RNA sequence: CAACGCGAAGAACCUUACCAGGUCUUGACAUCCUCUGACAAUCCUAGAGAUAGGACGUCCCCUUCGGGGGCAGAGUGACAGGUGGUGCAUGGUUGUCGUCAGCUCGUGUCGUGAGAUGUUGGGUUAAGUCCCGCAACGAGCGCAACCCUUGAUCUUAGUUGCCAGCAUUCAGUUGGGCACUCUAAGGUGACUGCCGGUGACAAACCGGAGGAAGGUGGGGAUGACGUCAAAUCAUCAUGCCCCUUAUGACCUGGGCUACACACGUGCUACAAUGGACAGAACAAAGGGCAGCGAAACCGCGAGGUUAAGCCAAUCCCACAAAUCUGUUCUCAGUUCGGAUCGCAGUCUGCAACUCGACUGCGUGAAGCUGGAAUCGCUAGUAAUCGCGGAUCAGCAUGCCGCG
């Protein structure tokens, strides 16, 4: 019943969790066919463990936008504001690993006189 | 090469587009509707001075100020020009148009103006140094905050063209909370075509 | 100019065994995720199967293996072109012996990826790769001109 | 390259369908290189523009579905 | 039905107010100006009503004193003068001047000459004061 | 010869094809802009000199 | 009922919707709020100089925004009070 | 460097200027003059222009109806037209050093004068940034900030968006509701602000606490005096030169796409971190009315047919790809690679031959990581993956932008 938001790069998570036993789930669909590497369903349960709500809690949340990896950082950061407004005492637990810090790794946008975003055109006397 | 032209940047932040009006599906017409009227009211009324005039198509029947303050006599006797010249821009628009005139109190600091002058005197064969000296003088007299005047072509040298400028005060054209005005005008010669540039700074916009 | 060094892909922090530091995390340099981490996986695994012990000991044992201290740079005093060794810094000696781990495991040259990446810490765990002759090659030369200094 | 028919301009058939009517005789002079051939004009001979001079050309039996353009090679060679 | 055409007055049933006909955009719709609104109005909902057929913030003074000033700074100033002169249509005006340097003095009196508007300049009258006045009227 | 040309885009030629777009103000025959019906240079113009009613100097 | 209106610039959007609400609201009907609906740009793109130089451009676009209000009841007996006002010809006015 | 996927953000005719041929001369066209006065359109004959004759064929509006105005035709003479050269006559433009921190001035001193001092010295900064000195004192263009966007939040407003607690669906679909997301306005926030330390205490510098963000947060816009006699007489214009029996027009066809070679910039490959086949997904940003064109049906496919909706946060473009899971191929000039060709078609357009693109076929090239060399790139970057837009009848490996 517990509410977060998590953005991290073109894509947005609104997260609602509720006490549980550690059922993980988005759009009423499971994780481990909706992702299917464990390099991100470790995302899910990194705070969690850094932490120790990891048993008593299963997540709900709603996401759209970017890839893979794209709400992977947002399911994160959304879980994380979460356990902010849950129980904040461990704030300063969480925040020493960080992951409240929004980061910046969004895409560049592409500029006249290049190709892509720095790579110059081959260049020759 | 050059700068950007400083109002041309200052569009949509700190200046209008004096044709304020909205088409869609009649963009383009529209478009060079207000371009052949902007060019017959330059071409008719150069002796009176305008420098700029802003287009309204409230309803789609036009509407137009014109500013500057030599056409109080526009406004005063002559009425009966003021409505010809109105029944041909009905006669340009199909449909008609209104018009109304606005009067410019110190018209010396207005860039479109001072073009013209220097153009104009130029044209008469007083020496550039005489005329943007005397023309910035008088701004700054005005209350201009910065005035910087520009001329190039064939300066009386015919062999060679050069350029030349005086300026004092400040001209902050970097600063985009500055308010420039620019003017070009084309001085025409017998020796070809001197080109006239001005622009002036009138304190910045809070 | 001015010396920065940066965290990159780090695992957990707590209970950070390198067997899960490398099997959530690391290492990881072929390209992208997908294709990059399966594979590492399978010649994780297909040593297992070749000698009974811990896949992750074994893979350090082999990283141990190819550790060099000793690497040589070049100078341009004199019109002989003398080189100098200095001694590597660790990041810089893990990063050089994890790179030339992937070069000839993909320079190695057997049907797939995973029997080559395999076979190359079965033969870097013991001192036969390529990457353990061409460590012992750079360690045979920088002690040839260990002189300069 | 359609079903529609191949494309020929008019004018140039009504002359020479009266020509191969009444006399198959001489030749029919054309300044358009873009009419597909049709296989009704087999033996005749025709004066394509190539765009500097009139060339004639005879049209065999095995001439069906090319243009007159491709006996009219505009750009010369060693 | 009617042979609706552009221009058309017309009024609306959804709204019930007069307005202007502009075009057809379909097979039975019309754009219509209804007031100051530009409704996409359905053929069957138009109902046919009939068919296609300054600055005042001033006041001018009638004379104007010009004394112990500049030549270049005054003409540009007498020019507006006279401009403003023509909007309140005042067929006579004066512009006194000094007397010592006597350069502007002679100096108006020939752009004036050669002015669009005025057609002359004199000097007073004795009932007027004689040369305490020197007078321009307009065209 | 760039005015006989123009006059030969005002008035209509014989196939639908033939109407090449031309911009008016400027007798660019290349790169004009259907939205407004005019080319590069005397677009940039009037553009800095502030008409199309909606057009800003983009950054971001 | 629906309006639609929409323009350039929304420091003229801002006080039109506003006092086309405010009118409303004065009047006797029921209004919500303006949805302010989202921008759109046209970006153009061209070349600086005459003749050469591609390396070098310049942006353009065309920001033009959109506010929408609904009356809720139909208010004939106000319609004529929210049909005698005008606004200026920058923004279009729409059903 | 700073020319070479450059003008040209699209050459079948047009564009087009160039060439061959066929044509015309107050003319493609503009202002006037003098008459007919409203006028040309439209279809047949040869016929590319254009001519020849007919057919409504030269027919409007104000007119105290006298005559005027518009709007053409005919004729004429002043004229018109020049992508006919000269960026070394030029205006207006643009690149370049270089986003480098420099460039200068007023006044005063010193020299005689050229000039200097300011702008040097100590310290500091991305910076002529700042501080302290100092015969300089100040000032300006500069730099920074002010603008836009991207990062965190508050309020307002909840529909064509959202679905949280609800009830019901194939789907928020509905019934409901702005909660949340989002939309976009107004705002709040970061300024060495604070602490500790170094530094003369000065300017700063270093590390912390906070903080979404920390040391100009990132990116964009923004290009000083000037240099290259840089380029542009293809937007503009004295100057000479072109003629009206042509360097000016019209028309058709050709050329701008050629080909023994070389250079550049790109694309695609040389493969098993792969290829083929099946399945499962997950974006942003734009466009759409002589337009986007749904679903459905036909066709193997390009596409075809009747066609729903949408002037659009409703509808359409529009099924993103890379990715992941599984089966197979088993290391080869290959189920790699597809070049070039033959055949049959699709679309567009008067027209696809020179000279368009696409589809189904068959054929299948060289090429098994490239010398001397040489380039780009400090993290959402590189590298790869697709997706839009302009230009537009049809044509994109190029460009611009998006994730």
């Amino acid at each position: 019943q517990y509410y977060g938001t998590g953005r991290r790069k073109s894509s947005v998570a609104r997260v609602r969790l509720v006490p549980g036993e550690g059922r993980i789930v988005v759009n009423n669909r499971e994780i481990s066919e909706h992702i299917p590497s464990a390099a991100l369903i470790e995302d899910i349960k990194q705070p969690l463990t850094l932490t120790e709500t990891a048993g008593t809690y299963d997540v709900l949340v709603n996401v759209h936008g970017g890839g893979l990896s794209g709400q992977a950082g947002a399911i994160r950061h959304g879980i994380a504001r979460a356990l902010l407004e849950a129980d904040p005492e461990y704030r300063t637990t969480l925040k020493r690993a960080g992951l409240l810090t929004r980061d910046a790794r969004m895409k560049e946008r592409k500029k006249y006189g290049l190709k892509g975003a720095r790579r110059a055109p081959q260049f020759s006397k | 090469g050059q700068k950007v032209n400083p109002v041309g940047l200052r569009i949509g932040v700190i200046r209008d587009w004096e044709s304020k009006w909205y088409a869609g599906k009649d963009y383009a017409d529209f478009l060079h509707e207000d371009l052949k009227i902007r060019e017959y009211i330059s071409k008719r009324l150069s002796d009176a001075s305008v420098s700029k005039v802003e287009i309204e198509r409230a309803a789609n029947r036009v509407n137009i100020t014109i500013h500057t303050a030599k056409p109080g006599m526009v406004i005063g006797k002559g009425g009966s020009e003021v409505e010809a010249l109105r029944k041909a821009l009905n006669s340009l628009t199909g449909k008609r148009v209104h018009i109304n005139i606005l009067e410019i109190k110190r018209a010396d600091l207005d860039a479109q103006l001072v073009a013209d002058n220097i153009a104009r005197q130029l044209e008469n064969r007083v020496s550039f140094r005489r005329a943007q000296k005397q023309q910035i003088q008088r701004t700054m007299r005005a209350g201009a905050q910065g005035v910087k005047t520009m001329v190039s072509g064939r300066l009386g040298g015919a062999d060679i063209a050069r350029s030349e400028y005086y300026s004092e005060g400040t001209v902050p054209l970097h600063t985009l909370r500055a308010d420039i005005d620019y003017a070009t005008s084309e001085a025409d010669t017998t020796y070809g075509k001197l080109g006239v540039k001005v622009w002036i700074y009138r304190g910045e916009v809070l | 100019k001015g010396p920065v060094a940066k965290r990159d892909v780090l695992p957990d922090p707590i209970y950070n065994s390198k067997l899960v530091s490398r099997l959530i995390n690391k290492m990881m340099i072929d390209g992208k995720k997908g294709k990059s981490q399966t594979i590492l996986y399978k010649s994780f695994d297909i040593i297992k199967e070749r000698t009974g012990n811990d896949a992750m000991e074994v893979f350090e044992q082999a990283l141990k293996n190819i550790m060099p201290v000793l690497e040589v740079k070049a100078r341009r005093v004199g019109g002989a072109n003398y080189q100098v060794p200095v001694e590597v810094r660790p990041e810089r000696r893990t990063t050089l012996g994890l790179r030339w781990l992937v070069n000839y495991a993909r320079l190695r040259g057997e049907k797939t990826m995973e029997e080559r990446l395999a076979n190359e810490i079965l033969d870097a765990a013991n001192n036969t790769g390529a990457a353990v002759k061409k460590r012992e090659d750079t360690h045979k030369m920088a002690e040839a001109n260990k002189a300069f200094a | 390259s359609l079903k529609k028919g191949p494309f020929v301009d008019g004018h140039l058939m009504t002359k020479i369908e009266k020509l191969n009517e009444t006399d198959k005789k001489q030749v029919v002079k054309t300044w358009s290189r873009r009419s597909t051939i049709f296989p009704q004009f087999i033996g005749h001979t025709i004066a394509v523009y190539d765009g500097r001079k009139h060339v004639p050309v005879f049209i065999s039996e095995d001439m069906v579905g090319h243009k007159l353009g491709e006996f009219a090679p505009t750009r010369t060679y060693k | 039905k009617r042979d609706f055409k552009p221009g058309d007055e017309v009024k609306v049933l959804t709204f019930g107010q007069k307005g202007t006909l502009l075009e057809k955009t379909g097979g039975n719709e019309w754009n219509v100006q209804i007031g100051i609104l530009k409704m996409k109005v359905k053929e069957k909902d138009l109902e046919f009503i009939k068919s296609a057929p300054k600055g005042k913030d001033y006041h001018v003074s009638l004379e104007l004193d010009l004394r112990g000033e500049r030549y270049e700074n005054a003409l540009s100033r007498v020019e507006k003068y006279l401009d403003d002169a023509v909007l309140a249509g005042y067929p006579r005006v004066s512009i006194i001047h000094g007397k010592g340097t006597g350069a502007l003095r002679k100096g108006v009196q020939d752009l004036l000459k050669n002015h669009r508007s005025v057609k002359s300049s004199r000097f007073g009258e004795a009932g007027e004061g004689g040369s305490g006045v020197t007078v321009v009227e307009l065209k | 010869a760039k005015k006989s040309m123009i006059a030969k885009q005002q008035r209509t030629p014989k196939f639908k094809v033939q109407e090449y777009t031309r911009c008016e103000r400027c007798g660019r025959p290349h790169s004009v802009i259907r939205k407004f019906k005019l080319c590069r240079i005397c677009f940039r113009e009037l553009a800095y000199k502030g008409q199309i009613p909606g057009v800003k100097k983009a950054s971001w | 009922i629906r309006i639609r209106l929409k323009a350039y610039d929304h420091r003229i959007l801002d006080q039109s919707a506003e006092k086309i609400v405010e009118t409303a609201k004065r009047s006797g009907a029921s209004v919500s709020g303006p949805i302010p609906l989202p921008t759109e740009k046209s970006v153009y793109t061209i070349l600086r100089a005459v003749h050469k130089y591609k390396d070098s451009r310049e942006q353009f676009e065309m920001r033009t925004h959109k506010r929408l209000i609904d009356i809720v009841n139909p208010t004939p007996q106000t319609v004529d009070a929210l049909m005698r006002l005008d606004l200026p010809s920058g923004v279009d006015i729409e059903i």
